[PDB]
């Protein structure tokens, strides 16, 4: 019988949401993971000892047709995910269901300040040693850095848009919805 | 640890509400108490609490406090922006400060998703007291579901996947991918496509019992 | 007639040769450019409003059949550029051919240290007012913060390999190569 | 200069003096590494503070010439007590051996082996320390103008190229490109390669606008 046996978390820059979360519930869990950066999807899957055989991603905003808004970078690993022949599924509950937005183009996408892309919060390390830093108290601290110039514009969207053509599956309590031969989704019963 | 949202629902007409700051995970543990629509707001626009349920709850459990706040005390700065003895004129207000409350994060629906049920129940609402009660119950439900339903469709998932591996020949060990945070910092706890991984791990490590 | 408008360049993780020093470059030069994140290509080249028409990338090793070896995500972005028809140039000096290696499989991958993807370099961020934190002679410090639990393992590889399919044209001062019908370069003039 | 990665003063062929950015600080930060010796070299590019495939070579090549004028200049300092300088044969295997421990700073990128091999044939037809230092002086004056020269010429062949198949196309209007990592005159002796192409386009769009 087929098994999971590890899991490859993307970083997703800039919040960083995979590296400081999502790896942080794994070893909680004590899943087998291995963190990649978000520009090492492709050559993960070209390399990798164990076959990745999905994707599994969330979203935050399903519309009627089953385009996806999700976090930015989701599309890209569609793409990659198409590309490399992998299973995409977006997986997420009828309250991440818009009932009104017929599709992808007309969902609202947040911009975020540029300096949440150029400045990375993190714990504060000793440059020299390499050891946290920690307060009196013995905790460590939090910390800011820049990375990029004051005078470069950066794009900084929260998300990004996944047409359903891309999307194998769309996981819910409900059960799985995939797509007719015509390659529509009928969600009609989330509604 | 993992618990994104701190509700204390054991006293129904004097709950407790506080949540992780994720910008600090994962070194740094701390918490920040929501007692207003402005604490909701707040923690969501500054993605303290982040994740489209997650955001919905404490969202949800903002209106909660305030609403609880402005009845404990006519005075505190919050009820000042209502006239708590006419009943009409407070669902107004309350009904602009879901507005303001909606304004925190556009993409996500799920707050708006569960801010028109709140209005709603709002409008079959003969007072504050029964708005009160009633707002309880919906938020309980809302935290209550997504948690039974993020377990369910983590099964489903699951289920679904080695399904279509072993019909499709595939038999051997697998790996996959996975964006963003999607487990219990972003929902209610266990999560959506974090779940789906979660139900995956329970299902390999039953096999390798065997 | 045609005219460069934009640049599009990629932070690159995780040692951001693309936020800190190419955009210094570009602002240093005055070119219009807007920096994004590695995992922004694909929604990128959906919403510019000025058509993404090239991705040139530079070489760490070109081999004898124009497999490249060049920074992690050149690949991925290879990768996405062929999915949205976008022309791919590897651009390189003879001193960065292979004339020994026959193919990218046997291309020798540096993997690095852990802490070097898990820990951010940077310049410190005034947590108060977001300003640069200075020594007392008035320059910016450097500092790090860690992005990642201890516990979760990382894969750094600091580069990944491009396979000739995915190559439009290895632009070099001796011409610019191309592949004939067969799908082959003839690098030869250049061995 | 802001964005010179390896200042090399050539002006003393017999004293040359260079200076690295150190990479790992920019870009708010400007410091600037010495290299002396081999060892210098192979910390710089080990440690990433030079990088981009050729600024490699060029800083792993000039650390050599370094190398060899301070045991010319200061037979009693350190690195010069690793050698038997008695002895040419002698002198040649721990070169050798020391060319062989920078070639191992990075394996990837292939600019600094190739370098390598020429240094070493060089050296292989150098009758003493003073010849072969006179011509590693020349290589790497021929591989550093040589390599700002050739990124200047493929940055033009590139520009040229997008612009033929653009307009062969009838694509006329404005367009955008991407690029990954770093190729600019912080990769390179100056100028750069993916960058440099990037340069050129600027110049002949900036041209067009002008007009």
């Amino acid at each position: 019988c087929p098994r999971m046996g590890h899991v490859f978390p993307l970083e997703t820059r800039p919040y960083n949401q995979g590296s400081r979360l999502t790896a942080y519930e794994l070893v909680y869990d004590k899943i087998p993971s291995t963190l990649i950066t978000d520009s090492s999807i492709a050559y993960r899957i070209r390399t990798s000892p164990i076959p990745i055989k999905a994707a599994f991603v969330g979203a935050d905003r399903i519309v009627r047709n089953g385009d996806t808004a999700n976090k930015i970078g989701t599309l890209q690993l569609a793409v990659i995910c198409k590309q490399f022949g992998i299973k995409f599924f977006v997986v997420a509950p009828k309250t991440t269901i818009d009932n009104v937005t017929e599709t992808g183009d007309d969902i609202i996408v947040e911009e975020r300040n540029p300096e949440e892309f150029k400045v990375v919060t993190g714990t504060v390390i000793n440059p020299e040693n390499g050891s946290l830093i920690l307060n009196e108290s013995g905790e460590p601290i939090t910390g800011k850095v820049g990375i990029a110039p004051l005078e470069i514009n950066v794009w900084n969207p929260a998300f990004d848009i996944t047409p359903h053509e891309l999307i194998d599956g769309i996981i819910t309590e409900e059960g799985v919805f995939t797509k007719n031969s015509s390659g529509e989704f009928q969600l009609e019963s989330l509604f | 640890s993992l618990e994104a949202i701190v509700f204390d629902r054991s006293e129904p007409e004097n709950v407790s509400v506080k949540v992780l700051d994720q910008l600090l995970l994962p070194y740094t543990t701390k918490y920040v108490p929501i007692h207003t629509i402005d604490d909701g707001y707040s923690v969501i626009k500054s993605m303290q609490v982040r994740g489209a349920p997650a955001i919905a709850i404490v969202g949800s459990l903002s209106v909660l406090t305030e609403v609880q706040l402005i009845k404990h005390n006519p005075t505190s700065d919050v009820a000042t922006l209502y006239s708590l003895v006419n009943w009409e004129s407070t669902k107004t207000v309350l009904n602009k400060r879901l507005d303001f409350l909606l304004s925190s994060r556009p993409t996500a629906v799920n707050l708006s998703n569960s801010l028109v049920e709140i209005k709603n129940i709002l409008k079959s609402s003969s007072d504050l007291k029964a708005f009160d009660g009633s707002l309880y119950n919906y938020v309980c439900e809302l935290i209550d579901e997504d948690l039974a339903n993020n377990m369910k469709m983590g099964d489903n998932g699951a289920k679904y996947l080695i399904d279509v591996l072993q019909k499709d020949g595939f038999k051997d060990e697998f790996a996959v991918l996975t964006i963003c945070n999607t487990g219990s910092l972003a929902t209610s706890g266990y999560g959506t496509a974090l779940g789906v991984i979660r139900s995956l791990w329970k299902d390999s490590l039953a096999k390798t019992d065997k």
